[PDB]
């Protein structure tokens, strides 16, 4: 559940990298990543 | 300007801009559990707890539910900022990533709702008449309205073979 919730994190952080910002709202997935990679890392921290 | 300038965004926005503070109401008031046994009566809240008979005596002590209201201030602090600089530098998108910290807002507070209400079931009545319903108003406000945020500034539906959600301006 730890290991997994990096994962997806680091994804998302390179998928800023490269579209720096504007470019990685602009695409609905993206959107939903974003959405998924916050309330995986509050199910993280809420648990421990 | 058309995310952003629409009537349907700024009515919206303020009503965001309400229940920030109906929060604010609830995380320095202290009253949406009332004890009755018969006087023993007490009052608690998310610092304060308060023990009536008069001799009205608040103090401190269910610190699960003061740490997840911290991240319900701080999504709400993070919330703004994206907000606030979407109307100038011409960016729009910015307004997408705002919505969502305002939902993972009252996500927080849902969360310190019911441990308070743990505070309440291991712990005579439960009764309310100003927290619980401005609380569960505050809820009721952040994630309906950064959902309604959310969808409308994602384009549409596209309903013809050509279009495309990203499709230039
Ligand atoms: C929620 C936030 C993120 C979700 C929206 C962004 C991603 C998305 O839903 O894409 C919509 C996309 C539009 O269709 P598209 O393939 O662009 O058109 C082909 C030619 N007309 O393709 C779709 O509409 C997919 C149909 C929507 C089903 C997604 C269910 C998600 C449930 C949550």
């Amino acid at each position: 559940n730890v290991a997994f919730t990096i994962i997806f994190t680091l994804e998302m952080i390179l998928k800023l990298l490269a579209f720096k910002a504007r470019g990685y709202f602009g695409d609905p997935w993206n959107v939903f990543d974003f959405l998924i990679v916050i309330g995986s890392i509050i199910d993280v921290i809420l648990s421990e | 300007m058309s995310p952003t300038e629409a009537p349907k965004v700024r009515v919206t926005l303020f009503c965001i801009l309400v229940g920030i503070v109906l929060a604010m109401t609830a995380v320095v008031s202290d009253h949406w559990a009332v004890l009755s046994p018969h006087c023993e009566a007490a009052h608690f809240g998310l610092w304060r707890i308060c023990t009536k008979r008069g001799e009205k005596n608040c103090s401190y002590f269910s610190i699960s539910a003061a740490a997840i209201s911290v991240f319900s201030l701080g999504f709400l602090i993070m919330g703004t900022i994206c907000a606030l600089m979407a109307f100038r530098k011409k960016r729009d998108y910015l307004l997408r990533p705002a919505s969502m910290f305002y939902v993972f807002a009252g996500l927080c507070l849902f969360v310190s709702l019911e441990v308070m209400r743990q505070s309440v079931k291991r712990m005579i009545e439960y009764y309310y008449s100003w927290s619980f319903a401005c609380a569960c108003a505050a809820f009721v406000l952040l994630f309906l309205g950064g959902i309604s945020l959310l969808l409308f500034s994602l384009p549409r539906m596209p309903q013809n073979p050509w279009e495309s959600c990203m499709d230039a301006e």
